[PDB]
């Protein structure tokens, strides 16, 4: 899982 | 539906770039949730208790252009990614909630609300997954509780190959424990 | 360095 920050 | 928003513009890229140097914005403020821009990249500040609060991956150390010239940070968090100014006049500020519950709203820069189910203190899931394209730029917005009052400020969507499935935020205790520690 | 600026804003209901 990718952690996206936005 | 039970809690809605719509967003207003108000500056342009000249405007922001020229605000943005001379730290002197004389805008009439209003609204919850402020949309906010620096050089490379825009976010979002949720204002509770006469706090802007947004993510520091966002700000990172820097002021925020206001009616009396650039204002400080007054909470620099680096390790929780939150930080915030002193609210400037004309922001509506918001309550954290103190229901419970795991039922949330997440407020996107595009003004959707958006239905999250709290998971844990700092992760929620969402009930529809969206493009991760669709929450850029909402980092620092309120997740709320079906009262509207704020559980949080979004952080960071989770993933998998571009598709957001859930969200890390930052629980309005962490505001508390930031407000202490200072 | 400049300043983090208020392009807009969101109001709720
Ligand atoms: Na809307
Ligand atoms: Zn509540």
């Amino acid at each position: 899982d990718d952690i996206v920050p936005c | 539906a039970p809690i809605t928003a719509y967003s207003q513009q108000t500056r342009g890229l000249l405007g922001c770039i020229i605000t943005s140097l001379t730290g002197r914005d004389k805008n009439q403020v209003d609204g919850e949730v402020q949309v906010l821009s620096t050089a490379t990249q825009s976010f979002l500040a949720t204002c509770v208790n006469g706090v802007c609060w947004t993510v520091y991956h966002g700000a990172g150390s820097k002021t925020l252009a206001g009616p009396k010239g650039p204002i400080t940070q007054m909470y620099t968090n680096v390790d929780q990614d939150l930080v915030g100014w002193p609210a400037p006049p004309g922001a509506r500020s918001m309550t954290p909630c103190t229901c419970g519950s795991s039922d949330l709203y997440l407020v996107t820069r595009h003004a959707d609300v958006i239905p999250v189910r709290r998971r844990g203190d700092s992760r929620g899931s969402l009930l529809s997954p969206r493009p991760v394209s669709y929450l850029k730029g909402s980092s620092g917005g309120p997740l709320l509780c079906p009262s509207g009052h704020v559980v949080g400020i979004f952080r960071a969507a989770v993933c998998t190959r571009g598709v957001a499935k859930a969200v890390d935020f930052i629980p309005v205790e962490s505001m508390e424990t930031t407000m202490r520690a200072s | 360095k400049g300043s983090v600026v208020i392009v807009g804003r969101i109001i709720l209901s």
